[PDB]
Formats: structure tokens, C-alpha cells, sequence
């Protein structure tokens, strides 16, 4: 996850 | 007038129009976006609300999007325009002279530090001067026909400097750094001041506030929202600053705070239908 926006990598 | 939030992501990039009101505290449901997105900004010129950016992360893709697209209030219609050069993802974008600017963004590992600029009149883009910096998930805001990008993430740092363009000039020129180092920032512009609340210093999800006075160059905190947050949507309502859910380290949040520059003091004003982070917001 990215670290700062939750979104899947 | 209402406080659109135009797409965002939860467990995928999403296609949701909501509007909001001070007024009521009542949420309004709206005509999806054609093309899901998060990551996006939103702005509006004439009375026309424009989604720029952002990518659709779907269990199918993660396309970056230099999509713009418009929506119309009068007629509750998505109506696409000419794409911008390249793909932006966690774009900022602000609003001079009725002419669009979309700065900065990611295109896979590209950072952009590219800006360019947009005419709904004549619809279609053209390339201005480049930031000194690469920034993505930068905060933008506009003060006396001055641009204004703030912190973000170059790629391997995140940023506490800003700079500032002169479109009679067409230069950039850094100014004062913030005193904290913030990507995924709100940044809007409230009264003479460039505000830029929570966003991500690398390390945690931030609830400090803070404001550029421009006359003294002088970043100086105000009061703290609740809930950290970065990726979060912002926009500023009859004087009143509002923050639009965001993501907290672990949660989706759909609590929304209102900064009261009077009083100094945030409220949590009401809750969005669902959480999500990356949205982009306008008021029209």
C-alpha cells in the first residue's frame, strides 16, 4: 500500500 | 453554492459525485464520472466543475490519466476535453485568469516537475515552464494572480519547500519552506494566506496547520485538525476552510472538518457517505 494515499501498489 | 468531491479510491479508484452544503448538511448524489479516478484535482472556471488527472487503480489496471474532463451543473452531464501532454497522477492544479494549470503529478516512476496550462474557450493544453523541483501529491493554490506549489514527493524526498509562479513572467521562484515537510497535503488559499493542512512527512500522517502570510514570507501553524489525514480533498466555502476525507495511516476517512479562521477553531461538520482518499474538490 502506498504509504501516504492507502491505494494498492 | 456546494461542495462537489469528484472520485477518490477505496479498495479501487472510484467513479462517485457528491455534493455537499453548509447550509442543510445535507449530501447529494450526482452523475458519475465516466471514467473512474483518484489522485485527480478538481477546480472550476465559469460555473463549469473540471476533473484533471489522477489514474483508475481497478483490480483490472492502474493507468495513469491525463484525462480533463467537465461537468455541468445545469445539465448534470460529464462532458470529456483535449487530454493534457502526459499522464498525471496526484496532480495539483489552480485557477488564473480562467485558464487551468495542472502541475506536477507522476506518470509510473516519472515525477513530473512539468506544468502546463488550459483554455476552456479554445480547449486545449500547452506546455509552460517547468518547476525547479518534481513534485507529486503537491498542494496548489493561487493568491493575487500568483501560483503557489507546495511540498509533494520529488520521488525519493518529501518536501517542505514551495515555490511560486509568475505567469507574466513565466518563471519559477522558491520562496520560504514550510516549517514541516508534507506531501499529500490540503493546500488552498483562505483570505491573503496559503494554507496547507495535515498531509505526510515520510514518517507520520499529519493533523498541523499552518499558513503563508506572502506580505511577511512567513509560514506560521494555526490550530490542529482532529484527525490526521493526507491525500485528503480541501476547498475553501464562504470564508471556511473544509477538509474531505483522506487516509490516516490505517483508515479511509470520510470525516470532514471546517476550519473557522475567526475563532481559529476546527468542527467536524459532517461525514462523506463512505471513506476515501485522493478526491478532488471544488465549489460551484
Amino acid at each position: 500500500l502506498d504509504e501516504e494515499t492507502g491505494e494498492f501498489l | 453554492r456546494l461542495i462537489y468531491t469528484a472520485g477518490g479510491y477505496f479498495r479501487q479508484s472510484l467513479s462517485y459525485l457528491e455534493a455537499y452544503n453548509p447550509s442543510d448538511g445535507t449530501w447529494l448524489r450526482l452523475a458519475d464520472l465516466q471514467v473512474p479516478r483518484s489522485g485527480l484535482a478538481g477546480c472550476v472556471v465559469g460555473g463549469l466543475l473540471y476533473a484533471v488527472g489522477g489514474r483508475n487503480n481497478s483490480p483490472d489496471g492502474n493507468t495513469d490519466s491525463s484525462a480533463l474532463d467537465c461537468y455541468n451543473p445545469m445539465t448534470n452531464q460529464w462532458s470529456p476535453c483535449a487530454p493534457m501532454s502526459v499522464p498525471r497522477n496526484r496532480i495539483g492544479v489552480g485557477v488564473i485568469d480562467g485558464h487551468i494549470y495542472a502541475v506536477g503529478g507522476s506518470h509510473g516512476c516519472i515525477h513530473h516537475n512539468s506544468v502546463e496550462r488550459y483554455e476552456p474557450e479554445r480547449d486545449e493544453w500547452h506546455l509552460v515552464a517547468p518547476m525547479l523541483t518534481r513534485r507529486i501529491g503537491v498542494g496548489v493554490a493561487v493568491l493575487n494572480r500568483l501560483l503557489y506549489a507546495v511540498g509533494g514527493f520529488d520521488g525519493t524526498n518529501r518536501l517542505n519547500s514551495a515555490e511560486c509562479y509568475y505567469p507574466e513572467r513565466n518563471e519559477w521562484r522558491m520562496i520560504t519552506a514550510m516549517n514541516t515537510i508534507r506531501s499529500g497535503a490540503g493546500v488552498c488559499v483562505l483570505h491573503n494566506c496559503i494554507y496547507a493542512a495535515g498531509g505526510y512527512d515520510g514518517q507520520d500522517q499529519l493533523n498541523s496547520v499552518e499558513r503563508y502570510d506572502v506580505a511577511t514570507a512567513t509560514w506560521t501553524f494555526v490550530a490542529p485538525m482532529k484527525h490526521r489525514r493526507s491525500a485528503l480533498g480541501i476547498t475553501v466555502h464562504q470564508g471556511r476552510i473544509y477538509v474531505l476525507g483522506g487516509y490516516d495511516g490505517h483508515t479511509f476517512l470520510d470525516s470532514v472538518e471546517c476550519y473557522d479562521p475567526d475563532t481559529d477553531t476546527w468542527s467536524e461538520v459532517t461525514r462523506m457517505t463512505s471513506g476515501r482518499s485522493g478526491v478532488g474538490v471544488a465549489v460551484t
